[PDB]
């Protein structure tokens, strides 16, 4: 039925941001490697990706800030270091060898998929690399160096007169929110652990959107810990609302794994299966979908739930027994497709404030009728 | 035959195995990563200036198709 692309870059993971950085890139070849071996290509339309250019990405970003991104090198850096502050190039965000390579080719990705679903090449369209969706006009941020995602957007506005992005990382998704701000054309829906100045310290419920985007911008702040039952108690209402009063044509979704329980950054207590559910969800919509990844830093379980979820969005019931590869051992002791990823730590989110959440977006939303 | 033109994978298996295929490493390569690796930890850019026929790209896979075994 519903025609599926998949973008697999062989080349996208063989990068490494550093020693100690949390971000590692080789999760797409663990991803890949397990998609590939359950068989799944069978069921879709796989492509060798675009990569793109400067030109693709001061679309949206700063001449001099992608010049610098070209520009900067581990050799070079010394006579840079004003610019590594301007452009917040660093900490977060460092200097790596194929650091502009990377970013060409995870965004590449996302705008051949928006291509796609704009021609009708596809319904839905898989960028497992993308949705790095901290990135802004003129600054790294938050791992972050060119925002795939605003990219991909504009592609979509070209035929699409109202685009639903809904970002599932455990982190605001700052960057797409502040782009689109200010316009109704593009709704931006962002669950993320808020308070405590956790990163990046935004995404209060009362930010909503300015001007002629007021209302088209929604933000459900929790707290620490965070469940299957509970976040779905919020997500679906919430998102069947959003689909009904604003009757988007076409769903961004970014799946950052990072709300996964046992994530190395992220504090929430997801399972694979309730993370899934969420994009099983989304996906029952029938609206064209381009479906990105994003955060997730414990490797192991980040290529699991995403290969779960390109198994959701081509309808294939795979094996809880991971196939034989040469990632195998990445899987020890269980070897399994479903691990127990529980915190076993106490949810922070009580009845009280979960209620005192879902009133204020309830009320926000009647906005848009 | 197996990537068409327009980066249409038509056998995308046969693409991901070509890649492994290409696990060519001999012993002197895999020793001067080793004793480059231990001395600057992670720093495949400076382990692959010192191997002629691998990149830094190379040296990251390489890193993960053996950090178990
Ligand atoms: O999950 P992996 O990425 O395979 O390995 C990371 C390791 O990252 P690498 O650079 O080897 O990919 C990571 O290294 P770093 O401290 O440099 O991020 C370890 O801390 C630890 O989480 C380690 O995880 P562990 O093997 O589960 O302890
Ligand atoms: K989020
Ligand atoms: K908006
Ligand atoms: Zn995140």
């Amino acid at each position: 039925a519903k025609t599926v692309a998949y973008f697999y870059d062989p080349d996208v993971g063989n990068f490494h941001y550093g020693a100690g950085h949390p971000m590692k890139p080789h999760r797409l070849a663990l991803t890949h490697s397990l998609v590939l071996h359950y068989g799944l290509y069978k069921k879709m339309i796989v492509f060798k990706p675009y990569q793109a250019s400067q030109h693709d990405m001061c679309r949206f970003h700063s001449e001099d800030y992608i010049d610098f991104l070209q520009r900067v090198s581990p050799t070079n850096m010394q006579g840079f270091t004003k610019s590594l502050n301007a452009f917040n190039v660093g900490d977060d965000c460092p200097v790596f060898p194929g650091l502009f390579e990377f970013c060409s080719r995870y965004t590449g990705a996302s705008l051949q998929g928006a291509t796609q679903l704009n021609n009708k090449i596809c319904d839905i369209a898989i960028n497992w690399a993308g949705g790095l969706h901290h990135a802004k006009k003129f600054e790294a941020s938050g791992f972050c160096y060119v925002n795939d995602i605003v990219i991909g957007i504009l592609e979509l506005l070209k035929y699409h007169p109202r685009v639903l992005y809904i970002d599932i990382d455990i982190h605001h998704g700052d960057g797409v929110q502040e782009a689109f701000y200010l316009t109704d054309r593009v709704m931006t829906v962002s669950f993320h652990k808020y308070g405590n100045y956790f990163f990046p310290g935004t995404g209060d419920m009362y930010e909503v959107g300015a001007e002629s985007g007021r209302y088209y911008c929604l933000n459900v702040p929790l707290r620490d810990g965070i469940d299957d039952q509970s976040y779905k108690h919020l997500f679906q209402p919430v998102i069947n609302q959003v689909v009904d009063f604003y009757q988007p044509t076409c769903i961004v979704l970014q799946c950052g794994a990072d709300s996964l329980g046992c994530d190395r950054l992220g504090c929430f207590n997801l399972s694979i299966r309730g993370h899934g559910e969420c994009v099983e969800y989304v996906k029952s919509f029938n609206i064209p979908l381009l479906v990105l990844g994003g955060g997730g830093y414990t490797v192991r379980n980040v290529a699991r739930c995403w290969t779960y979820e390109t198994s959701l969005l081509v309808e294939e019931a795979i094996s809880e027994e991971l196939p034989y590869s040469e990632y195998f051992e990445y899987f020890a002791p269980d070897f399994t497709l479903h691990p127990d990823v529980s915190t076993r730590i106490e949810n922070q989110n009580s009845r009280q404030y979960l209620d005192q959440i879902r009133q204020t977006i309830f009320e926000n939303l009647k906005m848009l009728n | 035959k197996f990537i068409n033109m327009n980066g249409l994978m038509a056998d995308p298996m046969k693409v991901y195995k070509d890649r492994q295929v290409m696990n060519m490493w001999s012993e002197q390569e895999k020793e001067t990563f080793r004793e480059k690796f231990m001395q600057h930890p992670k720093n495949f850019g400076l382990i692959a200036s010192f191997l002629e026929r691998k990149t830094v790209a190379e040296c990251v896979l390489y890193y993960y198709l053996t950090k178990k075994n």
